[PDB]
């Protein structure tokens, strides 16, 4: 589970969770806010 | 953090610009004979550096 995934040759290491509704998510997980990284299961 | 490198009357101009996560740099060092503004003539800024940054940009400020 180490590797890791969510303009041309952009980086974009921000941590801030998927707001993925209306809610203001504040970082707390929970229906439509989500961890933003998801992992391969190799 | 990915990223790191080393390398009134003067006036220098500077470009800046962001593409393909590039940054651009261009310039011009000139001697003025002038105070409240820039001096009303010609001349062309010219490359310095163009950093592999991959970075996004919208906002910038000055240190004095
Ligand atoms: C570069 O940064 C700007 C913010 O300074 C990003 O623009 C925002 O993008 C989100 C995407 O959901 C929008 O909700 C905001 O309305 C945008 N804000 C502004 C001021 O435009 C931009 O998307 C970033 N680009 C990359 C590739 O990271």
């Amino acid at each position: 589970y180490n590797y890791r995934y969510r303009k041309p040759f952009e980086r974009d290491i921000s941590t801030e969770i998927y707001q993925a509704g209306s809610k203001p998510c504040n970082g707390v997980e929970g229906f439509n806010c989500y961890f933003p990284l998801q992992s391969y299961g190799f | 953090c990915t990223f790191e490198y080393v390398s009134f009357k003067n006036l220098r101009e500077f470009v800046f610009k962001n593409i393909d996560g590039y940054f651009k740099i261009y310039s011009k060092h000139t001697p003025i004979n002038l105070v409240r503004d820039l001096p009303q003539g010609f001349s062309a800024l010219e490359p310095l550096v163009d950093l592999p940054i991959g970075i996004n940009i919208t906002r910038f400020q000055t240190l004095l």
